[PDB]
């Protein structure tokens, strides 16, 4: 067994240091948001082949006092120089300066910094600074991900700089520095967000992009902005609300995996034996293929117009619809769930 | 991708999902920054390049300037009706981000499994297509055998399904689990 619980406060990170992080920043007097954030910034070198400066993300935040729930929607966008038909292999979209979006998490920290912060924006990345310069043993996911593409890491000279020991990955344990990391956190620190997207780091980002064969262009970095979402999804089960972010984050399938099942009044005697035990798991696959038939209508709202497919998606009558179609007895072929690629 | 899961003090709480796509992203470092560039581009369609077998690429998804990917990620929060937070969960793991979100959440309200249990607990993804359920390696084999008589062809994970951190209020207080597929733990006070 290995449970951890705690009267007053908790960080469940996927890094125990990260998780001790964002702890500390909770005991020196920090809101939720500043923990996430002084978490975030050290799984970006923990986890680095996960998540980090160069990417995106989503935040649910949730307000006790108010009781109200927001979403911060910091993902990545396409380029301004972006079109449907710029990638003609799987390669071409995978690897490489053109398969870069616009990076969001930056700015998506500062905004909900802006919000909730509590803590100076500095004390949310001093203890990365020390950690990325210090060093740390690669964990577990990180080792296993530097084995899994040992080849393109040793093939590729800037990545060995960090990521290798004597021409060879990283194994388990072995000591990881992010030396230019460290200083970048710094700047980031002293100037800002805006050293990021219209500052010192700027130039250097596209330059960076374009050199490995991108589009990214100071316009691309300038204009990007996080958005506020007052209005999160949600969806009563029993008691309680359940918070998610819509379209484009995947909320809507959620739902309805939840709606659907929710009629079957699941409880621990639905796994107490083995043919109970049985019908639930195949009740639950059904589910997930239902709603996964109704995920390919789904993209950016701002883009496409998904206000129907939500709507349905997250419709309790729709779901139990759906869920007279799940037979006990037997799954069915794919078109039977009714995938539909358009409207 | 990552997920962190946070309850502060007051009650209030971020679930926060991040994530630059593929391992080490489009494998662009910068010399200079040391940042680590996304491949978030490759999570829209594309007209020219099929994924999987006999699907169609998703017109819905596809690339225009400006334009944000479909994503899979589904950070959450649950809060009960007297307004104290319940549940903060997400996954990180490509397309079985949702499904495994969706387990940890039947897992902890309705089979009753404790936080650490429900991250714990075997997982199974089907997403329509392909045309498969996968299960992971510890899953009870009566759970496979119930899906097989079913109809189902099944196939087991080569490594593991997802990742999960979450955080559960019980009568304790706040109860953490981090995902041991990938080695996280929780901290708090
Ligand atoms: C894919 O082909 C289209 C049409 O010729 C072209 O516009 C685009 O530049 C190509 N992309 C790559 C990466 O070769
Ligand atoms: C939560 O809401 C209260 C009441 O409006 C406000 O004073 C406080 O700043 C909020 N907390 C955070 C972290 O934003
Ligand atoms: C900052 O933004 C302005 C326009 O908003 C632009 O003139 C200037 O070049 C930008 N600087 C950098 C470093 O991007
Ligand atoms: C759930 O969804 C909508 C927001 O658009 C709203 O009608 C309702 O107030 C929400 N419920 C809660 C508890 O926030
Ligand atoms: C929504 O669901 C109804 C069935 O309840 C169906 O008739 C309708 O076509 C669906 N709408 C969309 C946009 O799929
Ligand atoms: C998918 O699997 C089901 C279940 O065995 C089967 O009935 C069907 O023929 C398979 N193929 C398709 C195209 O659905
Ligand atoms: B992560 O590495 O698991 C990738 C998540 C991505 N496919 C998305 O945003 O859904
Ligand atoms: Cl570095
Ligand atoms: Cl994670
Ligand atoms: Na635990």
């Amino acid at each position: 067994p290995d449970n951890h619980v705690y009267t007053r406060a908790a960080v469940a990170a996927d890094a125990k240091q990260c998780s001790k992080i964002g702890r500390d920043a909770l005991r020196d007097g920090g809101s939720a948001v500043d923990a996430a954030i002084a978490a975030l910034l050290c799984v970006g070198l923990m986890n680095a082949h996960s998540m980090g400066i160069g990417g995106g993300l989503f935040l649910t935040i949730y307000n006790s006092t108010t009781r109200k729930a927001e979403v911060i929607n910091a993902r990545e966008v396409a380029p301004r120089l972006a079109f449907a038909t710029m990638f003609n292999s799987s390669e071409q979209s995978q690897k490489g300066g053109l398969s870069v979006a616009v990076p969001g998490e930056i700015r998506g920290y500062e905004l909900a910094h802006q919000r909730h912060g509590r803590l100076p924006w500095a004390r949310l990345f001093q203890p990365s600074i020390q950690l990325a310069r210090q060093g740390f043993p690669v964990g577990k996911g990180l080792a296993a991900a530097l084995e899994n593409k040992r080849t393109v890491i040793e093939q590729q000279p800037v990545l060995c700089e960090v990521f290798c020991r004597d021409r060879k990955v990283l194994r388990e344990g072995e000591r990881l520095t992010l030396p230019q990391l460290a200083d970048t956190y710094e700047t980031l620190a002293i100037e800002g967000a805006q050293a990021f997207y219209n500052g010192s780091l700027t130039a250097q980002i596209v330059k960076d992009i374009q050199a490995a064969g991108g589009i990214v262009t100071a316009e691309d970095l300038n204009n990007y902005r996080a958005e506020l979402i007052e209005h999160p999804l949600n969806i009563s089960l029993g008691d309680a609300v359940l918070y998610m972010p819509s379209a484009p984050l995947s909320g809507p399938v959620l739902a309805l995996i939840l709606n659907i099942l929710k009629g079957y009044n699941f409880s621990r005697e639905s796994v107490e034996s083995p043919e109970q035990k049985g019908l639930t798991y195949h009740r639950i696959v059904e589910a997930f293929r239902f709603a996964y038939a109704k995920r390919t209508l789904l993209g950016d709202p701002k883009f496409v117009d998904v206000t129907e497919v939500v709507r349905n998606m997250t419709s309790e009558f729709f779901a139990a619809q759906l869920r007279a179609q799940i037979s006990d007895d037997t799954t069915h072929p794919i078109s039977y769930y009714k995938p539909e690629f358009y409207t | 991708t990552a997920h962190l899961s946070v309850v502060a003090e007051d009650g209030s709480a971020v679930s926060a999902t991040s994530t630059i796509n593929l391992y080490f992203g489009s494998k662009v470092r910068s010399p200079v920054s040391g940042i680590l560039f996304n491949n978030e581009m490759d999570d829209f369609s594309s007209p020219s390049i099929t994924n999987e077998f006999g699907v169609p690429p998703s017109p819905a998804n596809f690339i225009q300037p400006g334009k944000q990917p479909l994503s899979s990620m589904c950070p959450t929060i649950m809060v009960g009706q007297d307004g104290q937070v319940r549940m903060v969960v997400g996954a990180a793991g490509g397309t079985q981000i949702t499904t495994a979100t969706a387990l940890a959440i039947i897992y902890n309200l309705w089979f009753g499994y404790d936080v650490k249990r429900a991250v714990e607990e075997p997982r199974l993804h089907n997403q329509l297509l392909p045309n498969v359920t996968t299960v992971e390696r510890n899953i009870d084999q009566a759970v496979t055998a119930a899906l097989e008589t079913r109809h189902h062809h099944t196939q087991i994970a080569s490594t593991f399904i997802a990742v999960v951190q979450a955080i559960v209020r019980t009568a304790g207080g706040w109860a953490a689990a981090s995902d041991s597929r990938k080695g996280g733990e929780p901290a708090g006070y």
